[PDB]
């Protein structure tokens, strides 16, 4: 009837526990994933923004799971770290069996019921964690899927997850155009929602971090932007900005 | 209500009225027991409402054969009328939704009645105590705003400490801060109604845990002692402690019944 | 008992106070001072004593077997604070250990080593949910190959540490000033001046004069590497001389 | 020729798809001397210390073992992720040796891992 | 004295004060929200209703 | 220390486990049992309290063969008792099947002893509430009488007095100079001491249960036999009036 | 402050999604003796405040700076037992490390070998956290390692930090000396003022434990070596 | 009052020294109804009253029979007799494969008192509520024992257990002076009218609701029900 | 709350009902998805007295609508036994309410019998179980709010001997045995002695009793501490005492058919359950 | 199983046995795992014929079974067999 444990359910059908557990992810770094044309990308707020915190691993939140596929994490640290290694652990184990790369939602599937497992047996804490990922399969083509803490995912056009990711997902849905979206039009989608959304300070290329996944030449190609190429954006959108307004 | 033993209010003009609360380890009511034992107070009414589950049972306080067999229920007005003291011992427990019912219904008769101060003995979960809690005195008090009839600068002169004001809602930074004493019953219900009603009510109390809780209610009659003065004060006599409050004769048994046979 | 986890930030083993204290490890170390027994141990040039009181409150029972400095290995030897059953089965324990080492590594197990292994023992207690620490304190001596004298302090948090000298029980704040004004003068005692530090150390934090039947002393030697519990009259010699001076 | 074909009573069920290929013809004798023998090898040294402790001295010590390995063994994570055993190899004796089950076939990536609930609920006993 | 909660029924393998476990007499009240079942044994048959 | 005392492994705000010491008073529930240890052997006796009198006599009786060398005389809860006499049986038989010889007392005391702490020290287990002596007799080791308590406290002593009347028993055994006595006039003083700390109004109607393991037995131990216990009986009757 | 038993379990999120019983674990953290560690250009600091502060400790004994490989090292502030459990498991990681691939365990693949062994301790419930937040300094690549895993398993590279009692005055202090082209010699006469900032009195080298990490690799200055830092 | 922490596990020592779900299941033995079992020098009977709702039901089974020379009778959880019913059982047999010989009632009886003494000790149990009166027949002769949910067992020479059982145990402790030479038919009418002693004036033994089983020096252990019971009940006098 | 997995924080019970909070942080804002539930929890849990052919809405209480001086309660399967078969074996009773009333252990409601002959006569047979929450409710609609105190109130119940505080063993108590409680205007001693000081009546029967003492109405409340507490022979037997009293005096004619009708009660059994021998 | 090990047909009396056997088994599941853990809520009245003619037995949540000659189980169990008491005589028809 109450909230002490996973594996007890209020008498109206709720899991309160599974639901602080997505609690935790609203506080968050805010995570924007836009899926266009010809490619994918994930816009993350770099939330470590302090001074003596030293030049990290190329990304902060974006990982690389396959040739195929990055994943950007929002939540509890410690979590997202067991559960990408665990998602790069699957997608070996099948193209071992298969000799053929996971497909996108195979692997979102399989994290999905290890989370989905930690909300079931009591005892267990569950992951504070929501994913986003994004990729590249020859059966869908180009994907982005969403995963919450209840081990419960989904396939979308465009998607936010983390801090302010309301906002965000009503600024997205009111500007994401269907089918006439590329890879540049995207980023400037990308760009002005992570800036209207990040309103606790001005939105400069230190503190964002934009992967762009697209295919060339028959490869897969996950590619984390410069600092100098976000820079670049971001003035594109302020003279955008400037443009719109007078 | 409170309804008499003899077709005649007793006239508590300026009483101060002790009562207890049904709180974690029962030790204000235990308390209660220990004050109208000691002080030898006699029965003026009852309290009949539709709060408590109802019980009943002969005196609790039999000393002699002739009044050991007077009938007793769940709530029971005594009094001390040279020293100016009512009391309320509750016995029982209340019903479900009906806590705050029985608030109302004491706190009119208090303004009622005129008595002049309410002092509520009551406890607290001490499992809940924090970090500082653990390494201070288990005891704490509440006055509410009215109850400043030089009473304030008494208990200041007597170093206790006050019940910490945790924030009313949780998770929120501001942390607006008013009084919780988890496991005190009607403690809580108690004191908003009286800072809502201007009654001069204080709170003692005690971070007990359950068991035998009678050095717990020793305890807190002792610190009532220390403000009240209703008995000798403390450590002055030959160590005539443990000889200070009459223990009520019903306080037998306490554990249950005797040790069945072919065990040990 | 059954099990679960008692709420309260003092009540379980395994739960952190708003300050991240665990209080049941402490309330373990107040259980060191159950019995109301001091000891100290004292290391020397080529020499470790252990000291400790002897308490037999009883015409009825046999005083042979009231003892609280134990053997673990032929070299080792520990004087135990705390609760008595817990003492002895933490020096049963401490003998597996050693006699498992010795089967591993061919060689016997050093004194640093011992105390790393039942601390370790002891951490892992307060980690987990189903048990509790054990409210004692080792304090072992031992002469190693190249180092020296050593006395080491395992207690119920799993901390260790290696001492030039050390108390543990009721007195131990008092024997601790004691053995550090001691120590800042001079160090290098001979081997009498080490017995005289620790028993001079016991009967002044107590201002009790002793007798050969009221205290416990066990030694290791550079010369007589094996752990030695010393005779009532050989105690008695220490007295004396002592008194006489 | 083994016998013990509970075979009285030889109605036990299988999941067909689950047990893969099975051949109880040769699961009489082991593939290799070896093969028990490390299969079994931390079975079998708990077995030898908890016999010296019994022999040595008393049901106490095994006992308290088996009850510190039960009780470590106990706060883990939920089979289909690998765990570390910090505490269980502190116990044991494990915590400053490194065998060939540490630096072989490493268990923390499998090639091959079942089912999260599958296996949640065979370490249940439930099958 | 005090009248005092007592609760010997929310978990099986608890005795009451009594020599009585609640939790299977509980489990005889699950059976009361069943439908009627009726059955007579005689010496042509046992009939099932 | 109420809130820190429903576990075997909580801390009271002062280090005592309060479990183990609610089991010691357990012990204190139950009549007494007396073991005096004496130049050539020791001497238990057990005051017996008659429940009915349909009980066969001998039945529920509380002084145990461990060995053939080790005699137990226990107080408690019976069926802990029992327990623990089987736990101490298999002790002294597993010692001897492996190194071929009898048991040391102080060995076999250990071992039962550090069973009993075990159960003080997990939530699954509670404590024992029973508390047991042991006495032996060997020629190459003297006479020996140890008492364990829920604890797992084991000492060795001369006499020792477990149960309801321990203290007033204990007091009566000091004046008692059994390190120069044999198992004959052990016995009538054991006789006696139970006698005097019966407490004839609450309890009711006990029996001796005496028993000795000595040099009279040739090391082995045995039930006082009847002609002895109606002595030291008779002897136990007229010194009480 | 018992939030509605929110306070008292670890595998519970109390309604806002914290988790109040892994930051009570940084709590004990932070009320550790000071750390501090310092990425020079060339170099890693590491320095800590001794426990063992009287004239009655053996200091061939025991220590809080420890080396896990020839080229990592690591100081902690929280629970010392909880230390030396993680440290031996760290050299076990590190040896296995060493065994399958023939080379030194990074830095990094260190910390997160050991971040992850802390994370399971956060997860289950019957279990209790670290009270240790450890720093890692590395040298893999000719390029220094500043790391630091806190109790939940959340790793963080720092280029300075500190940890322990009066830590985010230790940090305030260490932004305002701090620069990148700082040289290993400087860094420890900045370590060791910055533990200056937060000491209980006198600071002698017996009372303070440095260990620094070069191109050499790790180690732990001897208290000669601290005795002339701290005259200077 | 002070009891309610003290008194809901098996584990916990009240600061009395007493465990009380073990008085619990004492009880649990008291809401059985009353059997009685007494023996004379070759005989061990076992005497029983069942009840059925008094209509329509056939009685409870209460006499069990473990091997040719053990039967015991229940009083309390059915649940729990069952289970140690099977665990005589299993013994009983193993004692005939291994032994070739019956295993002693005692011996038995001690092994009874270590399996349901487990149970009082450990988490997640609870005592056994059944307290079982065995009647055996070995080499030492009629054997009665009484066991208890404590896990004690006592060596009787005459026993009543159940619901109102004292009244059987007045009537067999003023009459245990002659059980000895009885021979098997007053030994049975000495059960009986104890068990009617256990029982209101107004009612009276019946083959109905009086079970009966003998073990002894000739017989292996037999059960006398509902018609034949006629022969012991045809001879017992009046109240 | 006792621990369902391992190292599960579990909250120690609490005998003063503290646990509930009493609905504390109450929620001002208290949905109406909420209020509905509540509120229809409330009216399952009703009591109500409702008349043989009208069979509802008796609208007063019903000591206030009939005159009384005598008014005999009888709660539980033994008292009710025992009123039936020996009191109404004799002239005809008349029913004039049940109390319907919902519960998770309620059954025979209490039936109210009026005497034909002396219509101010009444009996109240509870098998009923009356929950915490409908005592006051059931003292409303019986007694009222007008307590004339002509009334001679005489509980009956049955209590476990277990329930009994004693220094002894509540095995060897000679259950079953009849104590007494009376209230303060009870001129006339007790036939039984007075229940003690530790022990305490909590139910219905103290409803009334506390009820009678509040509003000064003579009342006695018999209990019989029993070691079996099904139906009977020796426990309503255990209640014979009382017929030699002057509230039970004229209603007591036939006292030999009474141990017949109360055989045959006994006969009918409501069937037990095989959890026992 | 019995079939198949005996080549004969259960009689009812051991069939409830069996089903006892398997239903008194709750509580004490940290021993035997995949044991129920609680009763079953469930009563049934075994009716069958056999070497002993027709039989009638009753299991409740119990694990223990009763033979009989007229039982109701279920909400108005009571009612029914307040019936059958009268109703019910030792040698009746099957079709009465």
């Amino acid at each position: 009837r109450y909230d002490s444990r996973t594996t007890i359910f209020s008498p109206e059908g709720r899991l309160y526990q599974v639901e602080y557990a997505m609690e935790a992810i609203g506080h968050a770094g805010t995570c924007l994933g836009i899926l266009a044309n010809d490619g994918v990308l994930l816009a993350a707020e770099r939330r470590n923004i302090h001074k003596l915190l030293d030049e990290v691993f190329f990304s902060e939140k974006i990982y690389k799971l396959n040739e195929d596929m990055a994943c950007s994490v929002a939540g509890i640290t410690s979590d997202a770290n067991v559960l990408t290694n665990e998602l790069r652990l699957i997608a070996q184990r099948y193209l071992l069996q298969y000799q053929e790369p996971i497909p996108c939602e195979q692997l979102v599937t399989a994290l999905c019921d290890i989370k989905q497992a930690y909300t079931q047996f009591g005892g267990k804490r569950p992951f504070g964690v929501s994913l986003l990922y994004i990729g590249w399969d020859k059966h869908y083509g180009f994907q982005l899927y969403q995963s919450d803490p209840s081990g419960n995912y989904g396939g979308w056009k465009a998607t936010c997850i983390g801090n302010n990711s309301a906002a965000a997902v009503s600024m997205l849905k009111q500007d994401y155009k269907e089918g006439e979206m590329t890879l540049k039009s995207a980023l400037a989608l990308a760009i002005k929602v992570l800036n209207k959304t990040m309103d606790v300070s001005k939105l400069s290329a230190e503190k964002v971090e934009i992967a762009t996944l697209t295919r060339e030449n028959g490869k897969t190609v996950i590619r984390v932007l410069k600092q100098k190429e976000v820079e670049q954006l971001i003035k594109k959108h302020e003279e955008e900005e400037a443009k719109a307004e007078r | 209500m409170f309804v008499p033993c003899g077709e005649s209010a007793p006239d508590l003009a300026g009483f101060t009225l002790l009562m207890p609360a049904v709180s974690v380890g029962n030790v204000g009511q235990l308390a209660m027991d220990l004050i109208i034992s000691t002080l030898n107070m006699s029965k003026i009414g009852y309290f009949y409402t539709d709060c408590l589950v109802p019980m009943v049972g002969n005196n609790p306080y039999a000393t002699t054969e002739g009044n050991s067999t007077e009938l007793s229920i769940n709530a029971e007005v005594y009094s001390l009328p040279s020293r100016k003291l009512v009391a309320l011992q509750l016995r029982s427990i209340f019903i479900k939704y009906k806590s705050k019912p029985f608030c109302e219904k004491l706190l009119s008769w208090v303004k009622s009645s005129g008595c002049a101060r309410v002092i509520v003995l009551s406890s607290s979960h001490s499992y809940q105590r924090n970090d500082l809690q653990l390494r201070s005195t288990p005891f704490r008090y509440l006055l509410t705003p009215s109850m400043q009839k030089s009473v304030q600068n008494k208990i200041k002169s007597l170093n206790w400490e006050e019940m910490e004001k945790s924030r009313c809602i949780p998770e929120i930074d501001d942390s607006e801060f008013c009084i919780r004493i988890p496991g005190g019953g009607i403690t809580k219900t108690l004191y908003d109604e009286s800072c809502s009603k201007e009654i001069q009510m204080a709170v003692l109390l005690k971070f007990v845990s359950e068991g035998d809780n009678i050095p717990d209610a020793l305890g807190l009659v002792e610190y009532l002692n220390e403000w009240l003065q209703i008995l000798k004060p403390l450590s002055d006599d030959p160590t005539v402690s443990a000889s200070r409050w009459k223990i009520p004769s019903s306080w037998r048994l306490l554990f249950g019944s005797g040790l069945p046979p072919a065990l040990f | 008992m059954s099990r679960g986890s008692s709420a309260g930030f003092d009540r379980h083993i395994t739960i952190f106070s708003p300050e991240g204290r665990l209080y049941q490890v402490e309330y373990a170390f107040k259980a060191i001072n159950q019995g109301g027994l001091t000891s100290v141990a004292v290391r020397g040039k080529d020499c470790a004593v252990i000291v400790t009181q002897k308490k037999v409150p009883d015409k009825l029972l046999d005083s042979s077997t009231v003892t609280h400095l134990f053997k673990i290995t032929e070299n080792i030897g520990c004087v135990m604070t705390g609760m008595t059953a817990d003492s002895r089965s933490q020096v049963q324990r401490a003998r597996y250990e050693a006699a498992n080492w010795k089967y591993k590594y061919g060689y016997e197990i050093p004194v640093d080593m011992l105390c790393k292994r039942i601390a370790d023992i002891s951490q892992v207690y307060t980690q987990n949910a189903e048990m509790r620490p054990l409210g004692c304190c080792m304090i072992l001596i031992g002469i190693d190959e190249e180092q020296g004298p050593q006395v080491y302090k395992c207690d119920p948090a799993g901390y260790y540490c290696g001492f030039k000298a050390t108390a543990a029980g009721v007195k131990q704040t008092e024997s601790t000033s004691f053995l550090e004004k001691k120590v800042k003068k001079k160090f290098d005692w001979t081997f009498e001046q080490t017995v005289e530090t620790a028993i001079t150390c016991l009967s002044t934090v107590l201002s009790i004069d002793f007798k050969p039947s009221e205290i416990e002393v066990g030694v290791v030697t550079v010369e007589n590497p094996k752990f030695r519990i010393l005779t009532e009259a050989e105690i008695d010699a220490h007295l004396v001389a002592l008194a006489e001076r | 020729p083994v016998t013990e074909l509970s075979a009285s009573g030889p109605f036990e069920s299988h999941d067909l798809l689950r047990k893969g290929f099975s051949c109880v013809k040769n699961e009489l004798l082991p593939s290799h001397p070896l093969e028990l023998s490390e299969k079994n090898f931390q079975l079998n040294q708990d077995k030898m210390n908890f016999s010296t402790l019994r022999n040595i001295q008393g049901l106490f010590a095994p006992l308290k073992l088996q009850m510190e390995f039960k009780a470590v063994q106990q706060v883990q994570r939920l089979p289909f992720l690998s765990s570390s055993n910090l505490s269980l190899d502190v116990l044991r004796g494990n915590d400053e040796t490194i065998g060939f089950e540490d630096i072989l076939n490493d268990p923390s990536q499998s090639e091959v891992m079942g089912e999260p609930h599958l296996m949640v609920e065979y370490k249940l006993g439930l099958l | 004295m005090f009248l005092t909660r007592s609760e010997y029924d929310r978990g099986v393998n608890t005795f009451s004060p009594e020599g009585r476990l609640f939790q299977v007499e509980y489990a005889i009240e699950a059976i009361k929200l069943g439908s009627t079942a009726i059955g007579i044994q005689t010496s042509e048959g046992v009939c099932l209703a | 220390g109420t809130g820190y005392d429903l576990s075997a492994s909580t801390f009271s705000p002062d280090g005592r486990v309060f479990q183990v010491e609610y089991a010691m008073k357990a012990v204190e529930n139950s009549s007494t049992a007396i073991g005096i240890r004496c130049k050539d052997g020791v001497v238990f006796g057990v005051e017996k309290l008659v429940l009915s009198k349909l009980y066969e006599e001998g039945s529920n009786k509380r002084l145990f063969n461990v060995d053939r060398h080790v005699g137990m005389a226990v107080a408690g809860l019976l069926a802990d008792a029992r327990s623990l006499a089987d736990i101490a049986r298999e002790e002294a038989s597993n010692f001897r099947s492996n190194f071929g010889y009898n048991i040391p007392l102080k060995h076999l005391a250990d071992r039962v002893a550090m069973y009993v702490h075990a159960y003080t020290l997990y939530s699954a287990v509670r404590p024992f509430g029973c508390s047991f002596m042991l006495g032996s007799y060997s020629v190459n080791d003297g006479a020996q009488l140890y008492m364990i308590d829920p604890s797992g406290v084991s000492y060795g002593y001369w006499g020792c007095a477990i149960g309801k009347a321990r203290q007033a028993a204990k007091t009566e055994i000091e004046k008692l100079q059994m390190k120069e006595m044999t198992c004959r006039d052990i016995v009538k003083e054991v006789a006696k001491i139970i006698y005097i700390v019966h407490d004839e109004v609450k309890d009711k109607a006990f029996e001796l249960e005496l028993s000795w393991v000595g040099e009279l037995t040739n090391g082995r131990h045995e039930i006082v036999p009847k002609d002895i216990r109606e002595e030291a009986e008779k002897y136990a009757k007229e010194s009480l009036k | 402050m018992a939030e509605r038993g929110y306070s008292f379990s670890l595998t519970t999120f109390s309604p806002s999604g914290k988790l109040v019983q892994i930051e009570y674990a940084l709590a004990a953290v932070a009320g550790g003796a000071p750390s501090v560690g310092i990425k020079a250009a060339n170099g890693v600091v590491l320095a800590t405040e001794k426990k063992q502060k009287s004239i009655l400790y053996d200091e061939r004994s025991v220590h809080k700076v420890e080396p896990i490989t020839k080229h990592i090292g690591l100081v902690y502030s929280g629970m010392g037992p909880d230390y030396r459990v993680l440290v031996h498991r760290a050299r076990k990681l590190a040896q296995q490390y060493y065994l399958v691939y023939q080379e030194p365990i990074p830095t990094a693949q260190l910390v997160q070998r050991v971040a992850s062994v802390m994370q399971e301790y956060t997860q289950s419930g019957g279990v209790r956290p670290f009270g240790v937040s450890l720093l890692i300094c590395g040298w893999n690549e000719g390029r220094p390692y500043l790391f630091q895993s806190d109790p939940s398993g959340a790793y963080f590279a720092w280029k300075a930090t500190a940890m322990g009692k009066n830590y985010v005055n230790g940090k305030t202090f260490l932004e305002k000396r701090y620069n990148e082209d700082l040289e290993l010699e400087d860094a420890i006469h900045t370590a060791i003022l910055t533990l200056k900032e937060s000491f209980e009195g006198q600071m002698t080298e017996d009372n303070i434990e440095v260990g620094i990490c070069n191109e050499a690799g790790f180690r732990r200055l001897t208290p000669t070596e601290v005795k002339d830092y701290l005259a200077a | 009052m002070f009891r309610n922490q003290y008194d809901n596990d098996v584990t916990v020592w009240s600061p009395q020294g007493r465990i009380h779900q073990i008085e619990y299941a004492m009880e649990a033995v008291k809401q059985g109804s009353a059997t009685v079992g007494l023996k004379s020098k070759t005989h061990a009977v076992l005497v029983a009253l069942k009840r059925a709702q008094s209509e329509l039901a056939a009685h409870q089974k209460k006499i069990l029979h473990v091997d040719n020379h053990i039967g015991i009778s229940i009083a309390g959880l059915t649940a729990d007799a069952r289970l140690l019913c099977n665990f005589m059982r299993q013994e009983c047999l193993d004692s005939r494969f291994v032994f070739d010989r019956p295993l002693p009632v005692s011996r038995l009886v001690s092994l009874i008192g270590s399996k349901t003494q487990i149970p009082t000790q450990r988490y997640g149990r609870r005592p056994y509520g059944v307290g079982l009166l065995i009647a055996g027949y070995d080499d030492m002769g009629p054997h009665i024992f009484q066991t208890c949910p404590s896990a004690n067992y006592f060596d009787c020479r005459a026993m009543s257990i159940g619901a109102r059982s004292q009244s059987a145990r007045t009537y067999l402790e003023r009459h245990m002076s002659e059980f000895m030479e009885c021979n098997l038919n007053e030994l049975v009418k000495h059960g009986l009218r104890a068990l009617r002693e256990t029982l209101p004036a107004e009612q009276d033994l019946t083959t109905k609701n009086v079970s009966i089983g003998i073990v002894g020096k000739d017989l292996e252990f037999t059960i006398y029900d509902d018609d034949d019971v006629s022969p012991f009940l045809e001879g017992l006098e009046e109240r | 709350m006792a621990a369902t997995f391992f190292g599960e924080v579990v909250k120690a019970p609490c005998r003063a009902g503290t646990e509930d909070e009493e609905e504390e942080e109450e929620g001002r804002r208290e949905t109406p998805e909420d209020r509905e539930v509540r509120l229809q929890l409330a009216r399952k849990r009703e009591v109500r007295l409702l008349r043989r052919q009208t069979k509802t809405s008796l609208e007063v209480s019903l000591l206030e609508k009939y005159p009384c001086s005598k008014f005999i309660i009888a709660i539980g399967n033994n008292a009710v036994a025992f009123l039936s078969s020996f009191v109404m074996n004799s002239g005809v009773w008349e029913e004039v309410g049940c109390a319907k009333l919902w519960n998770e252990w309620c059954e025979a409601f209490c039936v109210f019998y009026h005497l034909k002959s002396n219509p101010s006569v009444f009996l109240c047979q509870c098998s009923c179980y009356v929950a915490e929450d409908q005592q006051y409710q059931w003292l409303e609609k019986v007694f009222g709010s007008c307590p004339r105190k002509n009334m001679q109130i005489t509980i009956l119940t049955c209590r476990h001997v277990t329930d009994y505080k004693t220094s002894e063993s509540t095995g060897s108590l000679p259950s079953p045995f009849l104590r007494a409680l009376k209230t303060q205007n009870f001129k006339d001693s007790a036939c039984c002695p007075l229940l003690e000081q530790p022990n305490i009546v909590h139910d219905l029967p103290a409803a009334v009793l506390s009820y009678c003492q509040v509003w000064k109405i003579p009342a006695i409340l018999y209990l019989c501490y029993t070691d079996v507490m099904k139906l009977d022979l020796i426990t309503v037997e255990a209640f014979k005492p009382i017929l030699s009293t002057r509230s039970l005096k004229g209603l007591v004619k036939n006292i030999p058919q009474s141990t017949e009708i109360l055989k045959k009660l006994m006969t009918t059994n409501e069937i037990q359950s095989n959890i026992y021998t | 199983n019995h079939w198949f090990t005996y080549n004969e047909t259960m009689t009812v009396e051991s069939v409830t046995q069996a089903v006892s056997n398997l239903a008194l088994q709750f509580g004490e599941e940290d021993a035997d795992p995949g044991a129920m853990s609680r009763p079953f809520g469930v009563a049934l009245l075994f009716g069958g014929v056999d070497e002993k003619g027709p039989q009638l037995f009753h299991m409740d949540p119990s694990g223990t079974f009763v033979q009989c000659d007229a039982r109701a189980i279920g909400s108005a169990s009571e009612g029914a067999q307040s019936s059958l008491q009268e109703v019910y005589h030792k040698s009746m028809t099957l079709k009465e």
